[PDB]
């Protein structure tokens, strides 16, 4: 059993943290106090869920999990949430003042004041580890501490911890929910990041944003609802490290089957079902249907078009009443009816993975409980429209130097920020190639 | 916990300060003695940042008063909430500033100016995180001119890396007290340059304008005047005061609002500008761009969006708000400057101002501002080129070359604006 | 359409289906950024309370 | 109101739908690099596809498809009907093609091999008499030169048919009733008057007299012999890349004005010539099919305060 640490850092990666494990307690029968009855090894034992929670003497699971942030009101509503008994205050870290939206502030002026703290406490999760194999890092790019303090992080655990993987949920900004610097710190934060993540998934909160007012009706959805779609999705792919199976079951995995080439580590996810909890009576979509639904853009956590991309890899994980059967005959199905393209150097294939135990919900929420539903994680060259959007907003500002100042004031110079674009336009370079 | 300092400096500045005061503690239900009988404990999460606990849940303002002469400081301690504050924070001089900047600056306020610095720093020393200071003041007299950027300039040496607001009240002709205002004005735009991180512009003759011609009030006072300014203060202040997070801290929307460290002037805006029926979405959108509802006296149809920030208040519908916003952006989108994506950024907040069920502020950094300097920069040089009422300046230690620096400051200012306004 | 690795469990399974075959910083390096970093904001400051000074 | 933005100064078409946009007191023209608009008349090449659609609170449609070069280019138009089921081994509206660059280098002396042993001129772009002359010229695709055309009299001349189509957002394939025949006026020598590129006004010839010449020299109509396998290749070509371009769940929306050019041999049977992604029109013609186009593609998506088109249907 290969241990699992999970790093939150800053309001959306707490928040969004927040979210995966009150899911996680549902999925594995963990009440709020802490403890499962279902767990008959209590105070130890060695089972998949296991690699995310650790046990106490009086029969507490505690999260394998740190929550990092530079100002104290975000993770506050963890030390008072539902779940406050879960966690222990050494792994709540909280600073004075933030980064107020600075890279160069997360990163430089107050991330060199923490870093050491945060690396101490994550020690002490390491050190409580039999096979420690990783860590999942969970921030937003357009935050000063989920951009600044984050690549900071990466740097170092990438020195202390270099024989571990390392993979990211990064939250992609969307000018609906958001800060008008977010490009900048995007940039900057990926750049800095790139050569220490094995495997990064994107989310962008334009695309969950039309997916809860598209299928949920949401009006105007707020962040408890993106938090709790996202949680589903980063559920599903946390999926195989947390339950028995054969798919995806140590972090090398991801990276091997998703990530032939390491700079583009980026992989595409799809999620489907998304059904409105207000509709009582609703048809459940077979599995045929919901494998289709992987190739429509309006189910992808970044709106792209993969038809215009080349695919490198393709796994599909699947939650419920699904059987191989039904998968091979919707694949072939589809395959006749969908430009799927793979690159040459590359075997046009799928990698499958069903769990029995259907998609958990969170009990008074907006997401319907369906029989099965299925994410799909496709490294396709498509993704890359995304870094253009934002290497153009940056285009855009940086001609100017606007808002430039901010960085240089806080010990950055000009010149990590066309190194950071340079840096962007060999990655975009790099689809291109791949892509042709 | 994020507290403000809040200083106010001179007549208009303790006058414009005294009825914010009376203002926000009705919003956040603190009675004229510092008893809190709100009905909702949205009143007291961010109380902190204003307010400070005192013993019995008393809530003491974290504001310091400031003057040369007694008077305005002795009505306020008599008005009304005027035993809210902590007598420790009335600091005050009795010779004045006789409506001159040097007065302010060099002379009699350099004489109290460390008395101040003793109160500013006895808040500051109990604050669990200080977030910055704001400052409430006119450009046109002398101590909240003269004496208050001479503060600012002393606040930034002690504290370098705290953020500094001023609420700034620009003179003009129509509504002028003395005819050296030009002067005294130009001097401070030049300290506002280099040591504030944003201000407010409030210019007193679009405020007499809006009370002539809006509100149709024959011969307006300056408490009609400090009537809109309180409202838009207030406004201003919402993000900071309420759950929301949005510009939340000071230093946050300074890096949103800001892209370039000397164009830091804001237009506000207000709407409705005051009646028991309550503007739709849509009225209130249109009113708070419209030229009119302007408070810096200048038209941004003249110029271009750097950015610019809208605050809601009041039980309404957020879509409506979005399609609005969009809106009146996408139907006006040649007044935005097109290299800062996404410079449009709404807030909502759910508790409305007193007596409005919905109202909206604008806070916007337009090149459009240039004309408000301009008018200050004709001003100072018809006297100047003559050297009018100059002894009262050089009477006090002043040479003419600084009068020199502060007009070639200022047309820098001007100069600097045109050019991101044709890029 | 073959299936290959075909696993099986208790809660669920997993398999491969194959459409078409196919035709770093040290800690001492980092320090050195981030004082530098540092460096740069100390010289900033001493500038502006030289400036304040005068 | 709306909002477009223009971006290919050079489209005869374009400009025309821009005139007619801003004559409806309804549309504005933003500075080309504005993002806050509705509709871009886009760029002809690298038109960035990847930044549409992602603007809050704006409904954003283009008038080009993305991925439709497949079906403009010499090359990917016979890589295209050969390897896809949908036409290939049924298309006989097609004249063989072969793509060498400078790849079936080989597969062309084949059949052309056979030729020479029983017509055997080829001709190649992106007309000689055998493979050798081809290659010298010479990426490139060849197809074998209709060597018996339908020639107009008098004059013995060969001609060229063009038809524009328009591809509305909901894939509705619009025939646009007008189309021209490019007339080469020299006499056809089987041993200038092989190219009809550009008797008749503007050496031009439009369908109602095409029509009149048909019924009375070979006893026909237009629509009979040649119009039902102009819409039939319209509508394989169309229908086979549907699936690849269609905006219908996409977060922008597309519509394109294509120029399909044909040619007729002496069975009064219609071959494809090639499909043109950027057309220009018939200056007698820009009026009414620049409106059409207002009206059916536009502002069909965006709402202002007889048909010229034949719908394809499918
Ligand atoms: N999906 C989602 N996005 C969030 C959430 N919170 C913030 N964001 C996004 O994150 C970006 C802002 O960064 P934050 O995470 O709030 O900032 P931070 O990491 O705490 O850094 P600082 O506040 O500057 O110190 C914006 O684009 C928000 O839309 C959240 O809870 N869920
Ligand atoms: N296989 C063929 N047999 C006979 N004639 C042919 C032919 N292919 C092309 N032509 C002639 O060549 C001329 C040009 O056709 P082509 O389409 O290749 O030019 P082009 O595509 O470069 C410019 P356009 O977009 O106006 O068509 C046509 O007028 C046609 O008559
Ligand atoms: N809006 C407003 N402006 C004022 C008020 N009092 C003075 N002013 C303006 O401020 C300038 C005079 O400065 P003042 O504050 O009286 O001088 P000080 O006491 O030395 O700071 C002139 O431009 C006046 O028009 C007020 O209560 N409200
Ligand atoms: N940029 C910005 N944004 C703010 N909030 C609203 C956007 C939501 C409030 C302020 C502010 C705060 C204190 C003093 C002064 Cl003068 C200002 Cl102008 N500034
Ligand atoms: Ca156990
Ligand atoms: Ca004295
Ligand atoms: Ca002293
Ligand atoms: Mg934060
Ligand atoms: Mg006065
Ligand atoms: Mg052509």
């Amino acid at each position: 059993m290969r241990e699992c640490i999970s790093i939150h850092v800053g309001q959306a990666g707490v928040q969004i943290g927040n979210a995966c494990w009150e899911l996680y307690c549902l999925e594995h029968g963990i009440q709020p106090d802490g403890q499962m009855p279902s767990d008959k090894t209590i105070g130890g034992g060695d089972d998949s869920f296991n690699t995310f929670f650790s046990e106490t003497g009086a029969g507490k699971h505690v999260p394998r999990a740190v929550f990092v942030d530079l100002e104290p009101t975000v993770i506050d509503e963890v030390r008072t949430g539902t779940y406050r008994q879960l966690f222990h205050p050494e792994q709540l870290i909280t600073g004075k003042e933030d980064a107020a939206n600075n890279y160069a502030r997360g990163h430089y002026t107050i991330g060199k004041e923490i870093i050491d703290l945060v690396l101490d406490r994550i020690r002490k999760l390491a050190d409580q580890c039999t096979g420690l194999q990783g860590f999942l890092v969970f921030h937003s790019f357009g935050g000063g501490t989920g951009s600044g303090f984050t690549s900071l992080l990466m740097e170092r655990l990438s020195v202390d911890y270099g024989k571990k993987s390392k993979l990211e949920f990064s939250i992609y900004p969307a000018p609906q929910v958001s800060a008008v610097v977010e490009p900048y710190n995007s940039i900057l934060t990926t750049h800095t990041t790139l050569e220490h993540s094995d495997c990064a998934f994107m989310v962008d909160n334009e695309a969950i944003y039309d997916i809860c007012r598209r299928n949920l009706d949401i009006e105007r959805p707020t962040y408890t609802n993106l938090n709790r779609l996202i949680s589903q999705i980063v559920s599903s792919i946390t999926a195989s490290l947390r339950f028995d199976g054969a798919l995806n079951v140590d972090l090398t995995e991801f990276q091997t089957n998703l990530v032939p080439y390491p700079r583009i580590h980026f992989p595409l996810a799809t999620y489907a079902p998304v059904i409105s909890a207000e509709k009582a009576y609703h048809e459940q979509l077979s599995v045929a249907e919901i494998t289709n639904a992987c190739f429509e853009p309006a189910n992808q956590m970044v709106k792209c078009d993969p038809r215009h991309g080349k695919y490198m890899a393709c796994c599909l994980l699947y939650r419920g009443d699904v059987v191989p059967k039904d998968v091979n005959a919707a694949i072939a199905t589809i395959k006749t009816k969908r430009s799927i393209q793979f690159v040459d150097w590359c075997p046009t294939g799928f990698k499958v993975g069903i769990n029995y135990q259907p998609p958990t919900v969170v009990p008074g929420g907006d997401l319907a409980k369906v029989q099965r539903a299925v994410c799909m994680l496709s490294n396709t060259t498509a993704i890359a429209e995304a870094w253009a959007r934002l290497d153009h907003k940056f285009d855009l500002m940086y001609a100017k130097r606007a808002f430039v100042h901010w960085y240089v004031g806080e010990g950055m110079e000009e010149g990590e920020f066309s190194e950071a674009r340079e840096d962007m336009a060999a990655l975009e370079k790099d689809y291109e190639e791949v892509g042709v | 916990m994020r507290e403000i300092v809040h200083i106010q400096a001179g007549q208009c500045g303790n006058q414009i300060g005294a009825k914010f005061w009376e203002v926000i503690s009705d919003e956040h239900g603190i009675d004229p003695t510092g008893s809190y009988h709100g009905d909702s404990d949205l009143q007291l999460e961010r109380i902190n940042v204003y307010y400070n606990e005192a013993t019995g849940n008393k809530y003491v303002p974290r504001a310091i008063l400031v003057d040369l002469e007694p008077g305005t400081m002795d009505s306020v301690r008599s008005g009304p909430f005027g035993q809210i504050f902590r007598p420790d924070n009335f600091v005050f001089g009795q010779s004045g500033a006789g409506n001159n900047w040097a007065k302010g600056h060099y002379t009699e306020g350099a004489e109290l100016v460390d008395s101040v610095l003793d109160v500013v720093r006895k808040e500051s020393e109990s604050c669990d995180c200080l977030q910055g200071f704001q400052l409430t003041h006119s450009l046109g007299g002398g101590t909240g001119s003269g004496m208050g950027t001479l503060l600012i300039s002393k606040i930034r040496e002690e504290y370098p890396d705290r953020i500094m607001n001023t609420f700034s009240v620009m003179p003009s002709p129509k509504v002028s007290d003395t005819v050296v205002e030009p002067y005294n004005a130009t001097l401070s735009v030049h300290q506002l340059v280099e040591n504030t991180d944003e201000t407010y512009c409030i210019d007193n003759e679009a405020l007499y304008d809006i009370c002539f011609r809006t509100l149709k009030l024959t011969t307006p006072t300056y408490g009609d005047l400090n009537h809109l300014v309180s409202a838009t203060m207030s406004g201003v202040t919402t993000c900071l005061r309420f759950p929301g997070q949005l510009n939340a801290d000071l230093r946050k929307l300074a890096v949103n609002m800001v892209p370039f460290p000397r164009l830091h002037f804001f237009m506000p805006g207000f709407a409705p500008l005051t009646q028991y029926r309550a503007l739709t979405v849509p009225e209130l959108t249109q009113q708070m761009f419209d030229s009119k509802n302007m408070m810096a006296a200048c038209d941004p149809r003249h110029g271009r969006y750097l950015t610019v920030a809208a605050i809601f208040r009041g039980r309404m519908s957020m879509k409506e708000v979005d399609e609005q916003m969009l809106n009146v952006q996408n139907k006006n989108s040649s007044y935005f400057v097109e290299w800062i994506p996404n410079n449009v950024k709404t807030a909502v907040c759910d508790i409305p101002p007193r007596g409005l069920k919905m109202s909206a502020t604008f806070i916007g950094n337009s090149t459009a501002i240039q004309e408000l300097f301009k008018r200050i920069s004709e001003q100072f040089t018809a006297m100047f080129r003559r050297k009018a009422f100059l002894h009262w300046y050089t009477g006090e230690g002043m040479d003419e070359m600084e009068f020199t620096e502060a007009e070639s400051n200022m047309n820098d200012l001007v100069s600097e604006y045109q050019q991101y306004q044709d890029a | 359409m073959e299936v290959i690795e075909l696993n099986k469990c208790t809660s669920g399974q997993s398999f491969e289906v194959i459409l078409k075959p196919p035709s770093d910083p040290s800690l001492e390096e980092i320090q050195k950024k981030l004082e530098a970093a540092e460096e740069r904001r100390k010289y900033q400051e001493a500038e502006l309370l030289k400036h304040l000074a005068e | 109101m709306y909002t477009f933005v223009v971006r290919d100064e050079n489209s005869s078409v374009y400009a025309e739908v821009s005139r007619l946009l801003l004559a409806t007191g309804q549309w504005k023209r933003l500075r080309k690099d504005n993002p806050r608009f509705n509709l871009m008349l886009g760029e002809r090449n690298r038109l960035p596809f990847g930044r549409l659609g992602h603007e809050p609170g704006l409904v954003q449609l283009v008038n080009y498809y993305r991925g439709a070069d497949k079906l403009c280019r010499k090359a990917s138009l016979v890589k295209l009907i050969k390897t896809s089921p949908e036409l290939s081994e049924s298309c006989t509206w097609f004249p063989e093609s072969y793509v060498i660059y400078p790849d079936e280098r080989e597969v062309f002396l084949a059949a052309y091999n056979r030729r020479r042993e029983g017509g055997n001129v080829w001709i190649a772009k992106s007309i000689s008499s055998e493979a050798s002359e081809l290659l010298d010229f010479i990426v490139h695709v060849i197809q074998k030169y209709l060597e018996k055309p339908l020639l107009l009299e008098p004059g013995h001349r060969k001609f060229d048919i063009r038809s524009w189509v328009l591809v509305d957002h909901l894939y509705n394939i619009y025939l646009y009733r007008e189309g021209v025949l490019r007339t080469s006026s020299e006499p056809y020598n089987s041993a200038t008057c092989h190219l009809t590129n550009h008797y008749e006004e503007g050496n031009e010839m439009f369908f109602e007299e095409f029509n009149q010449y048909l019924m009375d020299a070979l006893n026909t109509t237009l629509e009979n012999s040649i119009l039902l396998q102009i819409k039939h290749i319209i509508r394989s070509c169309l229908m086979c890349i549907e699936p690849a371009i269609s905006t219908k769940h996409l977060h922008y929306q597309s519509f394109q004005l294509f120029g399909f050019d044909f040619m007729v041999d002496e069975e009064l049977k219609v071959w494809l010539i090639e499909v043109n992604g950027a057309p220009a029109c018939a200056q007698k013609l820009y009026a009414e099919l620049c409106q059409g186009i207002v009206d059916v593609a536009i502002s069909s998506v965006f709402p202002l305060a007889t048909s010229i088109f034949i719908k394809l249907h499918h």
